[PDB]
Order: structure tokens, then sequence, then C-alpha cells
């Protein structure tokens, strides 16, 4: 089986400028397990990124969380770039504050 | 707490 | 309520790039509490929740040695399964196992389970009786037969009824202030324009533990499950969870739609609408 990762990006709290928070990138429903997940701030790799909540669903597809501490700013852009065998090129999902 | 798995 | 102890284990070969990567991740009800990873700078069992720090060095050395043993076992399995399936040595392959037990509120066994998969498909699994195996194909029939001669199933049964349940109760006691807590969902509604005089209302629930939640949209009293986008409940990076459900409604009619949030942390279900 090949399964394309669903990539979701979200903060722990409603985003407020100046206020500490957690940015999350949940990467789910994927197979095989080899994957590369990079969180980005203004197009640049975030160095301190914890991986956690690894599991699999009933159909065996993989789930895993990338997350990091951050303080939102009006101008800062955040995203998550994922490389997996199911995709010819890297897929980036951008953080949407207003979602 | 985890099991010692057998070989297949 | 009921509680559960679950281990997710994966081994994945990578020919040309050394030995397979082996991982064990443990959960008590939706919170990660231990982890082993063969690619770590120093591979050892480590705590993933603060309450496990109370377990002394004998716990960590025993579980570490168990995990290293399991690693070698699954390394052999991967080689073996290339034989059963007549596959070449150059490809990457995956074994997954889910292993664990659930107890009811009385602390007694409700169910145990041990299921294996190979390359994302059912392989073999212990039945609910804790006595026999279901093999998903004929490769797995070989395994079934090996495991039946070796008394594997009563060995497993003894772990599930004995060790598994006994360690779960220990974890629930040592970690009760974390595991037995309830964080209530706080909710809100966002609004987005669509083409054609329609509108997406998205209902968010944030900050909740345990993970089990239900979000519905309503209109007069009918639940509108027939026009609902949603995401699977997801972790938020601090041991709590989040979820959203949206619905598409006509512009100027969004005041008749109500989101309802159901969670064990709440004394009564939450109700809310869009705030303009």
């Amino acid at each position: 089986i090949q399964k394309t990762p669903q990539i979701q990006v979200y903060s722990r709290h409603p985003p407020e400028n100046g206020k500490p928070n957690i940015l999350n990138c949940y990467v789910t429903q994927f197979h095989p397990p080899h994957i590369e997940i990079q969180m980005l701030k203004n197009g640049k790799k975030i160095p301190k990124v914890e991986m956690s909540d690894m599991s699999f669903s009933k159909d065996w597809s993989f789930y895993i969380l990338a997350h990091t501490e951050f303080t939102p700013t009006e101008t800062d852009t955040y995203a998550c770039r994922v490389k997996h065998d199911s995709m010819a090129e890297p897929k980036t999902v951008y953080w949407d504050r207003d979602m | 707490a985890v099991f010692n798995f057998a070989t297949m | 309520g009921p509680h559960s102890l679950r281990y997710f284990v994966t081994a994945v070969s990578r020919p040309g790039l050394g030995e397979p990567r082996y991982m064990e991740v443990g959960y008590v009800d939706d919170t990660e509490f231990v982890r082993f990873d063969s690619d770590a700078e120093n591979p050892r069992y480590e705590p993933r929740a603060r309450w496990m720090e109370q377990e002394g060095p004998e716990y960590w050395e025993r579980e570490t040695q168990k995990a290293k043993g399991n690693e070698q076992s699954f390394r052999v399995d991967l080689r073996t399964l290339l034989g059963y399936y007549n596959q070449s040595k150059g490809g990457s392959h995956t074994i997954q196992v889910i292993s664990g037990c659930e107890v009811g509120s009385d602390g007694r066994l409700l169910r145990g389970y041990q299921q294996y998969a190979y390359d994302g498909c059912d392989y073999i699994a212990l039945n609910e009786d804790l006595k026999t195996w279901t093999a998903a194909d004929m490769a797995a029939l070989i395994t079934k037969h090996k495991w039946e001669q070796a008394g594997e199933a009563e060995r497993l049964r003894a772990y599930l009824e004995g060790t598994c349940v006994e360690w779960l109760r220990r974890y629930l006691k040592n970690g009760n202030a974390t595991l037995l807590r309830t964080d209530s969902p706080k909710a809100h509604v966002t609004h987005h324009s669509r083409p054609e005089d329609k509108v997406t209302l998205r209902c968010w629930a944030l900050g909740f533990y345990p993970a089990d939640i239900t979000l519905t949209w309503q209109l007069n009293g009918e639940e509108l499950i027939q026009d609902m986008e949603l995401v699977e409940t997801r972790p938020a990076g601090d041991g709590t969870f989040q979820k959203w459900a949206s619905v598409v409604v006509p512009l100027g009619k969004e005041q008749y739609y109500t989101c309802h949030v159901y969670h064990q942390g709440l004394p009564e279900p939450l109700t809310l609408r869009w705030e303009p």
C-alpha cells in the first residue's frame, strides 16, 4: 500500500501577537513510514522541533506530531514541508491564522 | 510493561 | 471510566543503509508515557511523561533490555518474511504491532490484543478469546503454526491478564493527577466567504483531555451530519487535544446554525454560534 500524508498545521491556543504558544504540524494517514517533516519560519528551518504522538490507525497508516514553541508576530509566516515516497515533490502546508 | 515478542 | 495500556511498535528495513529502524511507543489512555528508538544517540527506553520519572533505574534497565531483544526479534522477522513472500533483499519493508490491554473502572480486564501487520496489511492477530490466532494469508499460516507449537498464545494470555493489567493500574496510580484529569474544551466559531452566496462556519474545540470528543452542527434541532467537513481529533503539543467541524450554509442565514460540543470534562454540552 501507498498512502499520501495528510498534513495539518495549527497552534495550541488562538494566535495572539506577543503571546507564547505552540505550533503543531500533524502528519497522518501515511504509508510507508519513512518521512521527512520540517517546520519553517519565514522559509527557514526551525531548529528546535520535538517529534511526538507517533501511532497508527486501524488500517495501519502512520500518524506523528511535529511541534515547537513560538510567539506569533503579524509578519511571521509559518509552514510545514513534508517529503514522502508517495509524492514526486515536497508538499508544504502554510499556517492559516484565520482558519 | 511491554511484551517480549516471539519470532515469526 | 475504562483505561488502556497500548504499545505501537514498528520495525522497518532499509537495505544498503544498515540495520532496520526499530521503535516502541507506549500510551496510557491517549498520553504518550514511554519510547524506544533504535536511531537515538543512545538507544534506551525513556520516559515521555513526568510521572514515569518516579520509576527507578531497575524499570529503565529492564525495559531497555526487553526492547533491544524485541529489536533483534523483529530484525529476524523481516528476514523471515522475505522468505515467506518470495521477496528480494533490496526493498524496504515494515512490520507493525499493536499490543495492549483495556481495563474497566473496576480495574479488571475488558480486552487484550496483539495484532501484527506487514507492509500495511493484516498479517496475524490474537482473537478475543486470547487462545487462538486469525491469519490473514498463508504466509501468516506458517507463523500461526509455529506459534501454536510453542504455546505462544497462553504466554501472551498470561501477559495480558497478568503483567499488562497490573502495570496499567500501577501507571494509573503513579500518574493519576495527569491521567485521571479532565480538561474541558473551550470553543469558538470562525466564518469564511465562498463563491455563490454561501459561507463556511467552522466550529473549533481546543484544550481538552481526554481525546474523545464530539462536535455537531444543528439547525432547529436536526443534526446536519450530511453536509459536514471535519478533521480527526489531534494532539496540540502539551498533552491536550483539538478538533474542528465545519458546515456550508447560505449567506445571511448563519444565525440559525448552532455548534454543539460534547465532552466528559463538561458538566453540560456547550452550545455556540458565529459572533459577528
